[PDB]
């Protein structure tokens, strides 16, 4: 009784299945992010002491802009800044929302969580990774032409390794997705595993693992955004 | 005998192999990255903040493998491909 | 119910840890940044006042 | 069931992400960049004003 | 031939593999991190307090994996998925 | 006994071995590369910007093998060659 | 066949794997920590006394992983889970 | 019990071992070579170009074996020797 | 088929794994400790007598683990747990 | 159960083991030797010409161990000893 | 099915595991010790003889374990414990 | 089934393990010794002649074990002990 996967609120539409729980978690994360954005919009000031939300947002912007400037000049690739900031905040909020105590007994002795981190669903990570993939490949095409960019990526650094280079490209999105998936998917299992204990024993491993999971979510958001920025930099260098 | 029995035994062995390999890789890689971090901090103490950005990047690239392996291990033992 | 009780106690432990050992340093960092911004604004204002006084002295001399 | 199989959810989540991106593109990053540039310009102006006050006070007695 | 016998033997082998990999990873990673710590304390003793911060981070990233493996091993041998 | 069941158990064990080896290699190689990167950044802070150019090149190769293994693992478990 | 026979063979194989991994990890980690200690003592005599404290920590973290495996191996071969 | 099934299971396990060993070798060797390359570029920024000639040679030696293994793994899996 | 035969085969494989892991750990740990000792004596000849103290503390640990494994190997192969 | 089937399965597993070990050794040894070569060239460009002399020896002592293994795999897989 | 056949197969697999572990440990430990010896002789040629004393100790340790493994291999394959 | 079939399969698996372990040890030890030799020659050209004598000794220890393994593998595969 571990019930791995088994999405809830699953509904069909236009002949396509949809995981209601994943959509709901993503929508809650987006609502939190948009609320933070519009709360900054109402309290963004340069002539006074900044608020906490302004400090958080500008720290994120400073970090992402520093990474971009280090890798690819902000003149060439300005959009990468909002892209990376959005990716980071989205992943971080979605991962950290799992820390809340929303696990219970699903009337059958198996743990059920009202909110599950959307990154534990392959659809979420695939959407993010493929959006990034298309984004920086389009950027590279614009930078180096329709035919120039594919030739450059195939040739890589030494032409004699042309096969591996191709694989590397295919590994860029997959590595971005699976990594995140795993780092969050494992969490969804461990908590479930820890739910097999009695409460008086379940409380302690649950606390330890969920603290470590807070750390893991922070690191995963950081890595995903940084690798996105650096893939843009690689794809946009002449 | 029951085909699912041997299929599940093979799935459990394969998942064990996946998890063991992932654990070996992640443990050793994290140890090596942490060794680099500790040595760098010992040499020039004021680089502590400066070295954390690459270190975690390394931790991101190393642990990935393990966690990716972990995911597939679940697929082996919870939704076994080829199960009859 | 037992699962809920156990995970709720775990979350209480997490919250206690956060408030005891994570909230203080983070709030200190935020306060330091706010005070740095306020000090920068104060330096800007007093530099404007200094330039005004310098112009006044130039007019006098 | 195989949880590595993408589902229609892929699209829905994507759309939500795009929406957030839009907001972050037009209500978080532009204002924040403007604020940071204003702060940098303010620091430069403060330094320039201090330098101007110093040189002016020197010139007052020099002239 | 009881299918549960085959499933349990496979689960035990998988758990043994998981624990072997976790032990290898934990031992070698902790050894490397401790090598860095010992070298740092030998070089610049005053930074001892400074060095224990990254070290405890490194160990934290290593032991974690180990214990994660442990959890899954407990799943394999006590709550064998796919058991009939 | 079902021939397909034996073939499937063998395929699962083979895929587990593939992924274990790939994860060990990826984790340890990425850890070594990250150790080099962290040391280089510690000694030469201004080199970070350039130090990502070779480091990720290495990560390009170390990762490649891994994912290639991963690919074949799928072919083993999802499209088992020789399956009757 | 006796189900207990299959389960006991699997348990013995799993315990052998547990000991193999634990021994590899413990030996290599202790060797690495001791290499650090020996180098530190060779560089500086008086450092010896202050080097033993981190060393005992490292050996404490390495051997722990070993002596956990030990316990579970004893669990595998003396009170085998799932032994029907 | 079809003998072809036993032969195919053995071939799949053997190919898995081939690919796992090749992945370990490729990942660790490429990681070590990349560590050398990154350190060399850190010490001598202008040396970057000069260091690609030997580094890739190492990669050529490290990857070639892997790919040779890959070829043989295909032979094990797609055209199994001794299959009857 | 005699259950004792299967149990004995499992015990022999487990003992083989125990000894293999113990030998790997002992050999590599001894090599690392001896590398430290040789380098230390090379830099500071007079340190020889001094260095033998920590060195024996290292090897003493390493061999211990190996020899511990040895003991259990006997238990596996001479007094097999669960044997009937 | 044809005796040839079991013998061929065992031979395939043995050949896979031989390739796994040979590839691990070849990859890691070539990576280490290439790290040495890259470092040596980085310290002084002009030594390149001489450095390739010992390097070719090292690779020769590594690749040989690999290729010998390859030869024996043929014996295991194409002309299985004791095929009966 | 002769139980002695299963016992002999298990004993052969266990002996192969013992030999593989011993060979890996011996080779890597001897390589590390020889690396230390070569580096020391390069640094201080006048200390060459002085370095041979510790070198023969480390090797004496490493090989010891290896040869011990040989003994038990014989005990496994020529005096197979548990034979019916 | 034929006992000889099972015994031969076990012997082939054991010999494959023997050669895999031997190749791993030989390759990695030769790589480490060659790294020492290459670094020594890079640092001091005059040492080129002097450093061969230790290097060979290291190789002599690294290869010997491997070849011992090789011999025993033949014993496993051509004169399988316990065959009947």
């Amino acid at each position: 009784a571990i019930h791995v996967g088994h999405h809830t609120l699953v509904f069909e539409l236009f002949g396509m299945t949809f995981n209601g729980d994943t959509i709901l978690a993503t929508a809650v994360t987006a609502v939190i992010v948009i609320a933070l954005a519009f709360y900054l919009r109402a309290k963004v000031t340069s002539t006074g002491v900044p608020s906490g939300v302004q400090l958080f947002w500008e720290a994120l912007t400073i970090q992402m802009r520093q990474q971009i400037e280090g890798s690819i000049g902000m003149k060439i690739a300005p959009f990468v800044l909002p892209l990376s900031v959005t990716i980071f905040v989205f992943i971080l909020i979605s991962n950290w929302l799992a820390v809340l105590p929303l696990q219970y007994g699903g009337a059958d002795g198996a743990a059920a969580e009202l909110y599950k981190a959307p990154a534990s669903d392959i659809n979420f990570v695939l959407a993010l990774a493929l959006f990034v993939f298309v984004c920086y490949h389009a950027a590279g095409i614009w930078r180096r032409g329709i035919v120039g960019h594919p030739i450059k990526v195939v040739k890589g650094h030494v032409a004699f390794l042309a096969p591996i280079n191709i694989v590397e490209e295919l590994a860029k999105p997959i590595s971005l997705a699976l990594r995140l998936f795993g780092n969050i998917f494992a969490g969804g299992i461990l908590v479930a595993l820890i739910a097999m204990f009695p409460w008086y024993i379940q409380w302690f491993p649950n606390a330890v693992w969920k603290t470590f999971d807070l750390f893991v979510g922070l690191i995963q958001a950081f890595i995903f955004s940084l690798l996105t920025i650096l893939y843009f930099s690689q794809s946009m260098e002449l | 005998l029951d085909p699912n029995a041997i299929i599940t035994a093979g799935a459990l062995i394969g998942g064990g192999l996946i998890m063991g390999g992932g654990a070996i890789g992640a443990g050793i890689g994290d140890g090596i990255a942490g060794n680099a971090l500790i040595s760098g901090i010992a040499r020039q103490p004021e680089a502590q903040g400066r070295l954390f950005t690459p270190f975690f990047i390394t931790v991101g690239l190393v642990e990935a493998a393990y966690f990716i392996n972990l995911a597939f291990m679940a697929l082996f033992v919870f939704a076994t491909p080829g199960l009859q | 119910m037992s699962i809920f009780i156990g995970q709720l106690i775990g979350f209480a432990v997490i919250a206690f840890i956060i408030v005891k050992w994570v909230v203080p340093p983070v709030r200190t960092l935020m306060r330091n940044q706010q005070e740095a911004v306020r000090a920068a604004l104060a330096e800007s204002a007093e530099a404007a006042k200094k330039l005004a006084d310098a112009d006044a002295m130039h007019a006098k001399a | 069931s195989n949880f590595l199989i993408p589902n229609g959810t892929f699209f829905a989540v994507l759309i939500i992400f795009l929406i957030v991106l839009g907001v972050i593109s037009k209500w978080v990053v532009p204002p924040i960049s403007k604020v940071l540039a204003e702060r940098e310009a303010m620091l430069a102006k403060t330094a320039a004003d201090n330098r101007k006050s110093a040189e002016q006070v020197a010139a007052a007695q020099a002239d």
